[PDB]
């Protein structure tokens, strides 16, 4: 889930 | 009422630099980030980057690294790309999207694109493998186009439609979440690296293409689509 701080948080 | 409005079509010398931009309204500007999408002939659709508007950090595909910087002015509530040394390969439509929405946020607004010509004068990348390519068939047909992942994804696919001269709109988002105003006969399923859009019945106005997105994994990614067409 790397990309979960970028986009959803 | 949410709206994304790019700049006018471009036309350019070969080695030019070009600014184009995408004005927002209706919403908060710095709740989402924005997103650069390039679209070239098939039509294939191409992820350049993303800018987070609250920060200015941003992401890129490796490929558009030396061509493309993303930046927002947040005094215009406005979001630019710029291109450098541009050459007869950068010609395309350009589109500006948001990642938002109802939580869990996807592209779910999208500029009208702008036309950049560039006139000649007077490895490890999520795979995501869309199949069948082409479904001729009849208005009535009950129809599902596949994406297959080159590893697990969890639930994190997204599919578009993008009927000609239009931009992409959101149909299913996270391979299995209805979306606000999306006709019912469209829904999702799947989880890991088998996903599916299904149609209940083709309707004369579904005709277009249909690509699937991968967001779990930088570089966002997107399948080659599947052309949906009226039987001959």
């Amino acid at each position: 889930n790397e990309t979960d701080v970028f986009l959803l948080n | 009422e949410v709206q994304l409005q790019q700049s006018g079509p471009e036309l350019v010398k070969p080695g030019a630099s070009l600014k184009i931009s995408c004005k927002t309204s209706g919403y908060t500007f710095t709740d989402f980030t924005f997103h650069w999408v390039k679209l070239s002939h098939g039509p294939s659709l191409e992820w350049i980057g993303t800018i987070k508007p609250s920060n200015g950090d941003t992401a890129y595909n490796q490929k558009f690294k030396g061509k493309a910087t993303l930046s927002v002015d947040k005094s215009a509530s406005t979001a630019h790309i710029e291109f450098r040394s541009l050459t007869s390969e950068d010609s395309a439509v350009y589109f500006c999207a948001r990642f938002g929405g109802s939580y869990p946020y996807a592209m779910d607004y999208w500029g009208q694109g702008t036309s950049v010509i560039v006139s000649s004068g007077t490895a490890s990348d999520i795979v995501l493998t869309q199949s069948p390519a082409t479904l001729s068939v009849t208005p009535g047909d009950r129809v599902s186009l596949s994406c297959r992942a080159s590893q697990g994804i969890y639930n994190y696919v997204h599919w578009f439609q993008q009927k000609s001269h239009e931009s992409p709109r959101l149909l299913i988002k996270y391979a299995s979440q209805s979306i606000s105003g999306i006709p019912s006969r469209f829904s999702g399923s799947g989880s890991g690296t088998d996903f599916t859009l299904s149609i209940n019945s083709v309707e004369s106005e579904d005709f277009g293409m249909y690509f699937c997105q991968q967001t779990n994994k930088w570089p966002l990614t997107f399948g080659a689509g599947t052309k949906l067409e009226l039987k001959a």
